[PDB]
């Protein structure tokens, strides 16, 4: 099956913009490049994270 | 919903940061000049893949007004059910209930494998009533509500 990669990323893509939204979530542990996270990356994760939603969200469409 | 309040100028520093030239389009380069800052490695199809979702017209790049566009989108229950269907791939039975080991499994080691703290918190909020399956239509509701 083709569609558990697609699902999988659109349930995992969903809720990190979904935790984005905590800002004492474990989801901002990943960006280990980043010494210290200034509220100027948060903007910048957001809007990535959303980004990655919506192509998670043609991906699954696209495999349904 | 609303009319959009001073989340106008959050959004328009926010596009702000990605428009590093300010010349009003946020292109491919742009973005990958931003995720790379933060240690992803993100390859030129997937800049254009991000790209091509928010852009609506067809120029390539993002103007703030589609960047607004997207930054005001849990499209009432439209989005709930495709979710709720990514689920249902991994509910064997059918019955609605995944176990805690395979929601843990599928959300470790595939798709865009999340770290073990994430899937704690995952499972943490989620509270289970014992050690028992976790209902995932609960999970759908608590994330887009
Ligand atoms: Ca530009
Ligand atoms: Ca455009």
């Amino acid at each position: 099956n083709r569609q558990i990669p697609a699902a999988a990323s659109l349930i995992q893509t969903a809720w990190r913009c979904y935790a984005a939204e905590n800002p004492d979530s474990s989801t901002w542990k990943i960006y280990i490049r980043i010494s210290q996270l200034r509220e100027h990356h948060r903007a910048t994760i957001k809007v990535i994270r959303r980004m990655q939603y919506f192509v998670a969200k043609k991906k699954f469409q696209q495999a349904r | 919903d609303q009319l959009t309040e001073e989340q106008i100028a959050e959004f328009k520093e926010a596009f702000s940061l990605f428009d590093k030239d300010g010349d009003g389009t946020i292109t491919t380069k742009e973005l990958g000049t931003v995720m790379r800052s933060l240690g992803q490695n993100p390859t030129e199809a997937e800049l254009q893949d991000m790209i091509n979702e928010v852009d609506a017209d067809g120029n390539g790049t993002i103007d703030f007004p589609e960047f607004l566009t997207m930054m005001a989108r849990m499209k009432d229950t439209d989005s709930e059910e495709e979710i709720r269907e990514a689920f249902r791939v991994f509910d064997k039975d059918g019955n609605g209930y995944i176990s805690a080991a395979e929601l843990r499994h599928v959300m470790t080691n595939l798709g865009e494998k999340l770290t073990d703290e994430e899937v704690d918190e995952m499972i943490r909020e989620a509270d289970i009533d014992g050690d028992g399956p976790v209902n995932y239509e609960e999970f759908v509701q608590m994330m887009t509500a």
